[PDB]
Protein backbone atom coordinates (compact mmCIF):
# COMPACT_ATOMS: atom_id res chain seq x y z
CA UNK A 1 0.00 0.00 0.00
CA UNK A 2 1.19 3.49 -1.02
CA UNK A 3 1.50 5.27 2.91
CA UNK A 4 0.63 8.91 2.94
CA UNK A 5 3.61 11.05 3.81
CA UNK A 6 2.46 12.05 7.56
CA UNK A 7 1.57 15.14 8.26
CA UNK A 8 4.75 17.58 10.15
CA UNK A 9 4.20 20.16 12.51
CA UNK A 10 5.27 23.74 11.06
CA UNK A 11 6.94 26.63 13.04
CA UNK A 12 4.88 29.82 12.55
CA UNK A 13 6.15 33.53 12.40
CA UNK A 14 3.30 34.44 15.02
CA UNK A 15 4.60 32.43 17.94
CA UNK A 16 8.13 33.39 17.07
CA UNK A 17 7.23 37.30 16.80
CA UNK A 18 5.67 36.26 20.20
CA UNK A 19 8.93 34.84 21.60
CA UNK A 20 10.99 37.56 20.30
CA UNK A 21 8.75 40.19 21.86
CA UNK A 22 8.89 38.86 25.15
CA UNK A 23 12.59 38.54 24.91
CA UNK A 24 12.51 42.38 24.04
CA UNK A 25 10.60 43.66 27.23
CA UNK A 26 12.50 40.57 29.37
CA UNK A 27 16.03 42.45 28.44
CA UNK A 28 14.10 46.08 29.30
CA UNK A 29 13.24 44.78 32.28
CA UNK A 30 16.79 45.34 34.12
CA UNK B 1 -9.82 -30.78 7.55
CA UNK B 2 -7.73 -30.73 9.47
CA UNK B 3 -4.78 -28.85 7.67
CA UNK B 4 -7.81 -27.24 5.47
CA UNK B 5 -9.13 -25.62 8.24
CA UNK B 6 -6.01 -23.99 8.67
CA UNK B 7 -5.05 -23.36 5.07
CA UNK B 8 -8.37 -21.23 5.24
CA UNK B 9 -7.74 -19.58 8.31
CA UNK B 10 -4.67 -17.96 7.00
CA UNK B 11 -6.41 -16.44 4.13
CA UNK B 12 -8.69 -14.02 6.21
CA UNK B 13 -7.76 -10.23 7.36
CA UNK B 14 -4.63 -9.55 9.45
CA UNK B 15 -5.92 -6.38 11.22
CA UNK B 16 -7.77 -8.40 14.00
CA UNK B 17 -6.54 -11.90 15.75
CA UNK B 18 -3.30 -11.19 14.11
CA UNK B 19 -1.67 -13.75 16.86
CA UNK B 20 -3.75 -16.83 15.77
CA UNK B 21 -2.71 -16.16 12.36
CA UNK B 22 0.42 -16.66 13.42
CA UNK B 23 -0.06 -19.92 14.97
CA UNK B 24 -1.36 -21.01 12.26
CA UNK B 25 1.53 -20.17 10.69
CA UNK B 26 3.80 -22.13 12.79
CA UNK B 27 1.40 -24.98 12.77
CA UNK B 28 1.71 -25.26 8.75
CA UNK B 29 5.26 -24.97 9.32
CA UNK B 30 5.17 -27.87 11.53
CA UNK B 31 4.51 -31.38 10.51
CA UNK B 32 3.44 -30.43 7.12
CA UNK B 33 6.64 -29.22 5.77
CA UNK B 34 4.57 -26.07 4.07
CA UNK B 35 7.01 -23.37 5.41
CA UNK B 36 8.53 -23.17 1.52
CA UNK B 37 5.12 -22.68 0.28
CA UNK B 38 4.56 -19.57 -1.37
CA UNK B 39 1.11 -18.15 0.14
CA UNK B 40 2.29 -19.14 3.73
CA UNK B 41 5.02 -16.28 2.77
CA UNK B 42 2.79 -14.31 1.40
CA UNK B 43 0.86 -14.39 5.00
CA UNK B 44 3.76 -13.59 6.69
CA UNK B 45 4.59 -10.98 4.46
CA UNK B 46 1.66 -9.42 5.62
CA UNK B 47 1.72 -9.53 8.68
CA UNK B 48 4.92 -7.74 8.41
CA UNK B 49 3.23 -5.47 6.25
CA UNK B 50 0.69 -4.48 9.08
CA UNK B 51 2.60 -3.31 11.80
CA UNK B 52 5.26 -1.58 9.49
CA UNK B 53 7.79 -4.29 9.34
CA UNK B 54 9.15 -2.73 6.19
CA UNK B 55 13.07 -4.14 6.05
CA UNK B 56 11.12 -7.69 6.92
CA UNK B 57 9.31 -7.01 3.89
CA UNK B 58 11.76 -6.48 1.44
CA UNK B 59 13.87 -9.59 3.03
CA UNK B 60 11.37 -12.41 2.86
CA UNK B 61 9.73 -10.74 -0.89
CA UNK B 62 12.71 -10.78 -1.98
CA UNK B 63 13.45 -14.41 -0.83
CA UNK B 64 10.21 -15.60 -2.86
CA UNK B 65 10.12 -13.61 -5.31
CA UNK B 66 13.74 -14.66 -6.70
CA UNK B 67 12.67 -18.27 -6.93
CA UNK B 68 9.12 -16.52 -9.09
CA UNK B 69 8.87 -13.16 -10.19
CA UNK B 70 5.19 -12.70 -11.37
CA UNK B 71 3.11 -13.78 -8.54
CA UNK B 72 0.63 -11.08 -8.84
CA UNK B 73 -0.48 -11.76 -5.30
CA UNK B 74 2.71 -10.92 -4.25
CA UNK B 75 4.00 -8.05 -5.81
CA UNK B 76 1.70 -5.16 -4.70
CA UNK B 77 3.08 -5.50 -0.93
CA UNK B 78 6.80 -5.23 -2.37
CA UNK B 79 5.80 -2.46 -4.07
CA UNK B 80 4.53 -1.07 -1.38
CA UNK B 81 7.27 -1.93 1.74
CA UNK B 82 10.08 -0.84 -1.40
CA UNK B 83 8.42 2.82 -1.77
CA UNK B 84 8.24 2.97 2.02
CA UNK B 85 12.10 2.12 1.83
CA UNK B 86 12.71 4.62 -0.90
CA UNK B 87 14.72 3.08 -3.66
CA UNK B 88 14.55 3.39 -7.10
CA UNK B 89 16.46 1.39 -9.00
CA UNK B 90 15.11 -2.27 -8.12
CA UNK B 91 11.58 -0.69 -8.46
CA UNK B 92 12.92 0.79 -11.75
CA UNK B 93 13.87 -2.70 -12.86
CA UNK B 94 10.64 -4.83 -11.65
CA UNK B 95 8.86 -2.24 -13.41
CA UNK B 96 10.25 -2.09 -16.36
CA UNK B 97 10.57 -6.21 -16.45
CA UNK B 98 6.85 -6.18 -15.91
CA UNK B 99 6.10 -3.62 -18.51
CA UNK B 100 7.15 -5.96 -20.96
CA UNK B 101 5.88 -8.99 -19.65
CA UNK B 102 2.46 -8.02 -18.71
CA UNK B 103 1.48 -5.28 -20.52
CA UNK B 104 -2.62 -4.83 -20.37
CA UNK B 105 -2.45 -5.86 -16.26
CA UNK B 106 -3.04 -2.40 -14.08
CA UNK B 107 0.02 -4.15 -11.78
CA UNK B 108 2.60 -2.95 -14.17
CA UNK B 109 1.11 0.85 -14.75
CA UNK B 110 0.77 1.31 -10.87
CA UNK B 111 4.57 0.11 -10.45
CA UNK B 112 5.66 2.67 -13.05
CA UNK B 113 3.16 5.35 -11.36
CA UNK B 114 4.85 4.44 -7.92
CA UNK B 115 8.97 4.59 -9.00
CA UNK B 116 7.45 7.98 -10.77
CA UNK B 117 6.20 8.69 -7.38
CA UNK B 118 9.57 7.49 -6.05
CA UNK B 119 11.35 10.12 -8.61
CA UNK B 120 8.41 12.72 -7.76
CA UNK B 121 6.99 13.32 -10.99
CA UNK B 122 3.56 13.57 -10.15
CA UNK B 123 2.82 14.97 -13.87
CA UNK B 124 3.15 11.82 -14.86
CA UNK B 125 2.70 9.32 -11.94
CA UNK B 126 -1.16 11.15 -12.64
CA UNK B 127 -1.78 9.25 -15.83
CA UNK B 128 0.25 6.31 -14.66
CA UNK B 129 -2.20 5.70 -11.77
CA UNK B 130 -5.20 6.57 -14.08
CA UNK B 131 -4.19 3.76 -16.41
CA UNK B 132 -4.11 1.29 -13.75
CA UNK B 133 -7.23 2.44 -11.83
CA UNK B 134 -9.22 2.19 -14.88
CA UNK B 135 -7.81 -1.33 -16.06
CA UNK B 136 -8.95 -2.73 -12.71
CA UNK B 137 -11.65 -1.03 -10.76
CA UNK B 138 -11.00 -3.19 -7.88
CA UNK B 139 -7.65 -1.47 -7.26
CA UNK B 140 -7.93 0.58 -4.33
CA UNK B 141 -3.96 1.25 -4.24
CA UNK B 142 -5.01 3.19 -7.62
CA UNK B 143 -7.33 5.43 -6.09
CA UNK B 144 -5.35 6.18 -3.43
CA UNK B 145 -2.00 6.76 -4.95
CA UNK B 146 -4.11 8.54 -7.76
CA UNK B 147 -5.33 11.03 -4.88
CA UNK B 148 -1.71 11.28 -3.66
CA UNK B 149 -0.76 12.38 -6.72
CA UNK B 150 -3.37 15.20 -6.86
CA UNK B 151 -2.49 15.82 -2.92
CA UNK B 152 1.25 16.21 -3.78
CA UNK B 153 0.42 18.11 -7.32
CA UNK B 154 -0.51 21.10 -5.65
CA UNK B 155 -4.38 20.80 -5.73
CA UNK B 156 -6.87 19.16 -3.81
CA UNK B 157 -10.35 19.84 -4.60
CA UNK B 158 -9.82 16.63 -7.04
CA UNK B 159 -8.18 14.71 -4.57
CA UNK B 160 -11.19 15.01 -2.54
CA UNK B 161 -13.71 13.06 -4.78
CA UNK B 162 -10.87 10.95 -5.69
CA UNK B 163 -10.77 9.74 -1.85
CA UNK B 164 -14.33 9.94 -1.64
CA UNK B 165 -14.33 7.58 -4.25
CA UNK B 166 -12.10 4.74 -2.92
CA UNK B 167 -13.97 4.81 0.40
CA UNK B 168 -17.21 4.62 -1.27
CA UNK B 169 -16.12 2.05 -3.46
CA UNK B 170 -14.35 -0.22 -1.04
CA UNK B 171 -16.28 -0.22 2.26
CA UNK B 172 -14.36 -1.41 5.61
CA UNK B 173 -10.83 0.00 3.76
CA UNK B 174 -9.79 2.37 6.19
CA UNK B 175 -6.68 3.20 4.86
CA UNK B 176 -8.96 5.86 2.07
CA UNK B 177 -10.68 7.37 4.87
CA UNK B 178 -7.52 7.98 6.90
CA UNK B 179 -5.83 10.02 3.95
CA UNK B 180 -9.06 11.81 2.91
CA UNK B 181 -8.58 13.10 6.67
CA UNK B 182 -5.00 13.98 6.39
CA UNK B 183 -6.65 16.10 3.62
CA UNK B 184 -8.92 17.64 5.80
CA UNK B 185 -6.31 18.62 7.90
CA UNK B 186 -4.36 19.82 4.50
CA UNK B 187 -7.74 21.91 4.40
CA UNK B 188 -8.17 22.81 7.60
CA UNK B 189 -11.39 21.33 8.28
CA UNK B 190 -11.03 19.18 11.59
CA UNK B 191 -14.62 18.57 11.83
CA UNK B 192 -14.90 15.89 9.67
CA UNK B 193 -11.38 14.66 10.06
CA UNK B 194 -12.33 13.92 13.81
CA UNK B 195 -15.30 11.53 13.16
CA UNK B 196 -13.09 10.06 10.12
CA UNK B 197 -9.92 9.43 12.15
CA UNK B 198 -12.26 8.08 15.12
CA UNK B 199 -13.74 5.28 12.42
CA UNK B 200 -10.13 4.88 11.05
CA UNK B 201 -8.92 4.28 14.62
CA UNK B 202 -11.51 1.68 15.66
CA UNK B 203 -9.70 -0.62 13.46
CA UNK B 204 -6.30 0.27 13.71
CA UNK B 205 -5.51 0.61 17.42
CA UNK B 206 -1.69 0.10 16.76
CA UNK B 207 -0.23 1.75 13.81
CA UNK B 208 1.87 5.23 13.63
CA UNK B 209 -0.22 6.92 10.93
CA UNK B 210 -3.22 7.07 12.82
CA UNK B 211 -1.52 8.13 16.29
CA UNK B 212 0.45 10.48 14.70
CA UNK B 213 -2.53 12.00 12.62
Amino acid sequence: MIRRAPTTLQLSHDDVTSLIDDLNEQKLKQ
Amino acid sequence: KEIMKNLYKINLSKYINTEDITKSNEILAKDYKLADNVDVVRSKVDICYTQCKFNECLELCETVLENDEFNTNILPAYIGCLYELSNKNKLFLLSHRLAETFPKSAITWFSVATYYMSLDRISEAQKYYSKSSILDPSFAAAWLGFAHTYALEGEQDQALTAYSTASRFFPGMHLPKLFLGMQFMAMNSLNLAESYFVLAYDICPNDPLVLNE
